[PDB]
């Protein structure tokens, strides 16, 4: 979306993806990636799924 | 010892050095001074017509 809004020319696109990747990796290096509880602990069908 | 387990102390690196990565623009106009130098020495030669005749 950012590339289309601007007028990147197939060489500044690689300069943008690099920055996005490094920033997102820096953010992802300190997050544990768990799941949010939403239902009931007793139920077996959700856990099986 | 007893129920508790003991672990060795960890050694620590004394210093760190920061060398961040930098984007490479790869511009082409720079380091083209030779072309300008070639432009400087055009050296057009013109011989007078009528002095010989
Ligand atoms: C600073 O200049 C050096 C030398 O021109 C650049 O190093 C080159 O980088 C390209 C692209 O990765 C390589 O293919 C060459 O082999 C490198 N040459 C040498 C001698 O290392 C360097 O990229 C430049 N720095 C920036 C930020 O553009």
């Amino acid at each position: 979306n950012v590339a289309n809004s601007a007028n990147l020319s197939q060489e500044t696109k690689a300069l943008l993806t690099e920055m996005v990747n490094e920033e997102m990796q820096g953010l992802s290096d300190v997050m544990i990636d768990f799941e949010i509880p939403l239902g009931d602990p007793r139920d077996q069908e959700q856990y099986i799924h | 010892c007893f129920g508790v387990t003991f672990k060795k102390p960890l050694v620590a690196e004394e210093k760190t050095s920061l060398e961040p990565q930098l984007p490479h623009l790869q511009l082409r106009l720079p380091h083209l001074v030779g072309i300008i130098a070639k432009i400087k020495g055009i050296k057009i030669e013109v011989t007078s017509s009528g002095e010989s005749i």
